[PDB]
RNA sequence: UUGUUAGGACCUAAACUCAAUAACGAAAGUAAUUCUAGUCAUUUAUAAUACACGACAGCUAAGACCCAAACUGGGAUUAGAUACCCCACUAUGCUUAGCCAUAAACCUAAAUAAUUAAAUUUAACAAAACUAUUUGCCAGAGAACUACUAGCCAUAGCUUAAAACUCAAAGGAC
């Protein structure tokens, strides 16, 4: 499902068309701004441990939330049990990985 | 066709060996052959003890005779040479030069996936 | 038997038309390239070529039904000679009966 | 300038001599190690019998006749008869793959004979005689 | 496929198994 | 029987180390497969069983070699944790 | 997926086969880095613009031009 | 504004061609004991061992020389529909780069 | 459209396939010196293609030449002739530890 | 052209074929000069004639 | 009798390594070497009441006989084994002429030309799925690889193959 976005194969290494990235990134950044404008909750999520501290530092700088640790089963589908009766779930989840 | 004879002869002195190679090559001609070349490979020790005509042999003279003959003559030639008392072991084969070394690009990798499906499925 | 059997002095099909052009060739060289110093397969390529000329209007074409039928008559007569010596060869006995059946099928389409 | 595992080549000249004897002359110790009995015979290089022994001749019987210690005793016994006859160096041709294959060679060493080489002549047919049927147990 | 694929009588079996395993361990057949 | 005696399957004893010579001769006769041949040739193995075994041995080797390859492909990644604490 | 092969690659392949990689080390952090091979391909192109049609002529002439520049090209068959 | 196609054609990584047995300059960014994580400008970093000679010289930020082998270590194993990647590159550390 | 777009072509940097030691070399039953390089010094047994390193074609060529030589009184069967023990080592086999 | 050359080569080669007239003389030349078909290859695939 | 024999005879039977190979043949089947003969073009699928073949085992006649070996005999075993184990030996495995036509003869996959998308595990396990074409075959289970009929160097056989009867299951994968 990624072959649409691949510019080609440079000697075994797939290259990503940066023109499709620019269009898609424009849409994603615009969407992320309107959600933040409306005071929605944004949660950054990644399991890459090299960038765990960077992503937690980014979320703190933005004013948003980060979950870079082991993700518990039911965190979103069973939030009321895990967090409390009136827990407000995120309005947007950004998957850096 | 073109046949390569491999004639192991009894270890003898040159006078008698030359007589053995004249009698042999004459037989090829008597069977309708056209002898092309005669080569010697030297006297040496046999790889094992060959027993011919009620005598055990440990040393023999190796010779090659390149020749042409009809396909029907190959059988008669070997039959006649087997009755000669100075012939340890005659073997006629098709001449190697008539067969030409094939051309190869290299070793093409065969995948392991296609080696286990063969071994199991059949 | 058949009316025509290639002579032993005939050249093989590769050099059949080349040796005549050469001005002078030795008797030995002619004997090496004759049908005497060739396999039975070579003698059959000469039998087939003779039949194609004597029957087919265009002997250059070998894909016509008449040419394919001629190719199978040479094989059939070859297998019959084989089976006269190898009386218990069951693989070639199958080859003989399958060529006969193939010829009959082609003769039907030709008709 | 190194030792060669490969034996000397018969019909050539070599610098290896044992007790003023060439390789072709050193007597031969024929060990037939079967799964029941281990026999031993020592012969001169002209094929003349000098010593003979086996687990049976030592006095072992039935199952004990086919152990490691039984062949060791047979080797020591073969050495003693050979040592009396005038043998110091032996070429060990060990046929068979039984329990006393090695022990018979160890007994010969303990008995005062010096092994210079170890050959193997276990029969291996190249296609031969149909072996007996597998035992159902 | 491959990944999925991968009294008197006891006296006779006890003695013979011993008689055979001793031979397997007297050579490198199992391992060096 | 017709060949020359003492050339085939013959090792030479170095400095009276008669055990070392024997232990090398066994490694030779085993690497060449004579040991397995002599063992199996004691009783008749029927052609149908011979093919089933040789097929199983081939497939077993291929599986072990690939599993060994994977264990060695990740041999380098087994190192101290660079991102300890995160 | 299209294999990405530019026309310079024909020249670059010959350069690596004849001289290997330039003894100077590639610096992939400099966005405008010019390697020994990239200068070879720039000169090879310049000569080809003049109209030389023989590949052998363009390959040996480019080596001479770089030699004048002072670049150390070793024709390492090993 | 230059197009992406132009950027790729003239990119240093495109000029390198095949990365086997090539020479590149890397930078140490992370050190764990005697293991050096070196960025050579590619997608994945490599991990080398601190050489016995001049070990103290290999500190963070130190530019070094490398001989690339693979840009990514990946291999397909029996019963796998995709390649297994360790998210790492292969290179041989040759030594420090002379500042000059 | 774009001059910088990639051009279809066969891989310039393609690496030549790996040949065997006997690739494009005649294998004759009378060249017992070459034949002896693929048998065992002690038993004389033919080595497999995982030891000789030959391809399928040349492995069969050597096999047919050894058997013909052994059957025609040129080569021994139960060992390697001592006169070829000095020749180079081509087979990946170490009897000594 | 190829077949004409092959015929001409064979005719040139046929000059040196053995016959009843030169049999004894050719036998002695062969005996005087032994031939060797032996040669060996290295791990690099290089012939090593001795 | 045994061991050894770089002693003689014999040429019975079977073909180590190669073979970690996957070739050939319609299937059965086929791998010691050499030589001879030899596989090949029908567009393709589709055939019996015809023709030709058909592992192993078995019969007929004359040979062969190294070894193996139903069976038979002797020795052990056990509360007793016609068993499993040991020894001896036979039909037989081999050859040359005739017959027998049977295997889980199964890759348990009919033979062909497609496609890899139909937002298709379309039960589950096997071997990803599916379409088109032609023939053969199947229609709950036992009765039944049976009875009878017919064909056949077969004569307890082989192929073809029911009914009464009795039940509400039989059967498959997990
Ligand atoms: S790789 Fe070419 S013949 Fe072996
Ligand atoms: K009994
Ligand atoms: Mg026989
Ligand atoms: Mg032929
Ligand atoms: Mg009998
Ligand atoms: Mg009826």
């Amino acid at each position: 499902f990624m072959e649409p976005y691949i510019f080609g194969n440079r000697l075994g290494q797939d290259i990503i068309d940066l023109d499709q990235t620019a269009l898609n990134l424009q849409l994603a950044l615009n969407f992320t701004a309107h959600v933040a404008y409306r005071k929605g909750i944004i949660l950054f999520v990644s399991r890459n441990r090299q960038f765990s501290h960077l992503i937690e530092t980014t979320a703190q700088a933005c004013g948003e939330y980060a979950h870079t640790r082991y993700f518990k089963g039911g965190l979103l589908t069973n939030a009321q049990l895990l967090f409390g009766p009136s827990v407000r779930l995120p309005d947007l989840i950004i998957f850096l990985h | 066709p073109r046949y390569e004879l491999a004639l192991i002869l009894k270890a003898m002195r040159r006078p008698e060996t030359a007589a053995a190679l004249k009698r042999t090559i004459e037989s090829l001609m008597d069977r309708g052959a056209i002898v092309r070349n005669l080569e010697s490979l030297g006297e040496r020790a046999l790889p094992y003890r060959i027993s011919s005509h009620s005598q055990q042999h440990s040393r023999g003279g190796y010779f090659l005779v390149d020749f042409y003959a009809p396909t029907s003559a190959v059988e008669n030639i070997l039959e006649h040479l087997a009755r000669d008392i100075d012939v340890v072991r005659p073997n006629i084969v098709k001449h190697p030069l008539t067969q030409e070394v094939k051309e190869c690009d290299g070793i093409v990798p065969v995948p392991l996936e296609e080696k286990l499906y063969s071994t199991k499925r059949r | 038997k058949q009316d025509d059997e290639p002579p032993s002095s005939a050249f093989i099909k590769e050099y059949k038309d080349i040796i005549p052009n050469i001005e002078k060739v030795d008797d030995v060289v002619k004997r090496i390239l004759s049908l005497e110093m060739a396999s039975r397969k070579e003698k059959l390529k000469i039998k087939q070529e003779q039949l194609m000329n004597k029957i087919v209007e265009n002997p250059e074409d070998s894909r016509t039904l008449e040419a394919q039928i001629i190719a199978l008559t040479v094989r059939i007569r070859n297998y019959e000679e084989h089976m006269q010596k190898h009386r218990k060869d069951k693989a070639h006995k199958r080859h003989l009966l399958m060529s006969i059946d193939r010829r009959k099928k082609l003769l039907k389409i030709l008709r | 300038s190194r030792f060669s595992l490969y034996p000397p080549v018969p019909g050539q000249e070599s610098s290896l001599q044992w007790a003023g004897m060439k390789f072709e002359d050193v007597p031969i110790a024929h060990i037939k190690a079967t799964y029941n009995n281990t026999q031993i015979q020592v012969v001169s290089a002209t094929n003349a019998s000098l010593a003979r022994a086996s687990c049976g001749t030592e006095g072992f019987r039935n199952a004990k006749k086919g152990t490691g210690i039984a062949a060791q005793t047979a080797g020591i016994a073969a050495a003693a008869k050979a040592t009396g006859k005038g043998v110091t160096h032996i070429r060990v041709v060990v046929k068979g793959m039984g329990p006393g294959r090695w022990s018979a060679i160890k007994g010969l060493t303990m008995g005062g004979l010096e092994v210079i080489s170890i050959t193997d002549n276990t029969p291996v047919p190249h296609x031969g005689c149909r072996p007996r049927k597998a035992r159902r147990l | 496929n491959l990944l999925k694929k991968f009294s008197i009588r006891l006296r006779v079996l006890n003695g013979l198994l011993y008689k055979s395993l001793t031979e397997l361990l007297c050579t490198p057949q199992v391992s060096q | 029987a017709k060949h020359l005696k003492f050339i085939a399957r013959t090792v030479m004893v170095q400095e009276g180390n008669v055990e070392g010579a024997y232990r090398t001769l066994n490694r030779i006769l085993t690497t060449d497969g004579l040991t397995e041949v002599i063992s199996r040739r004691r009783y008749y193995e029927k052609p149908c069983r011979r093919r089933q075994r040789e097929s199983y041995e081939t497939c077993r080797r291929i599986y072990n070699m690939e599993m060994a390859r994977k264990i060695n492909f990740l041999m380098r990644k087994n190192r101290a944790d660079p991102w300890l604490g995160c | 997926i299209q294999d990405i092969f530019y026309q310079e690659d024909q020249i670059r392949a010959k350069f690596f086969a004849t001289y290997g990689s330039g003894q100077k080390a590639f610096d992939l952090f400099n966005p405008n880095f010019k390697s020994t091979c990239q200068r070879f391909v720039e000169k090879y192109t310049e000569l080809q613009n003049l109209g030389e049609t023989d590949e052998e002529k363009l390959f040996v002439e480019t080596g001479k031009a770089l030699l004048a520049e002072g670049i150390i090209l070793r024709r390492v068959r090993e | 504004v230059e197009s992406f196609a132009s950027m790729l054609r003239h990119s240093p990584l495109t000029q390198l061609g095949p990365a086997k047995d090539k020479l590149v300059i890397g930078r140490i960014f992370h050190i764990v004991e005697d293991d050096l994580y070196i960025d050579f400008g590619g997608k994945f970093h490599c991990v080398c061992k601190r050489p016995d000679v001049d070990g103290e010289k290999y500190q963070r930020g130190t530019r070094v020389r490398l001989r690339l082998l693979d840009l990514e270590l990946t291999s397909r194993f029996l019963g796998g529909t995709t390649d297994t990647t360790i998210l790492e590159a292969d290179a041989v550390l040759l030594g420090l780069q002379e500042i000059r | 459209s774009n001059e910088d777009l990639p051009v279809p072509m066969e891989n310039p940097y393609k690496e030549p396939l790996k040949k065997c030691v006997l690739c494009e070399k005649r294998v004759d039953y009378k060249n017992v010196q070459l034949l002896s390089q693929f048998i065992s010094p002690f038993t004389g047994c033919i080595y497999g293609r995982h030891i000789t390193g030959l391809c399928g074609k040349k492995q069969r060529e050597i096999t047919k030449a050894i058997k013909r030589a052994q059957k025609m009184g040129f080569m021994p069967v139960t060992y390697k002739d001592p006169a070829y023990l000095k020749d180079p080592r081509v087979c990946n086999i170490r009897y000594r530890e | 052209q190829l077949k004409e050359q092959e015929v001409l080569k064979l005719q040139e080669e046929a000059k040196n074929f053995i016959t009843r007239e030169n049999l004894e003389a050719r036998i002695e030349e062969a005996l005087d000069s032994p031939k060797s078909y032996n040669w060996a290859v290295t791990k690099e695939g290089q012939v090593v004639r001795n």
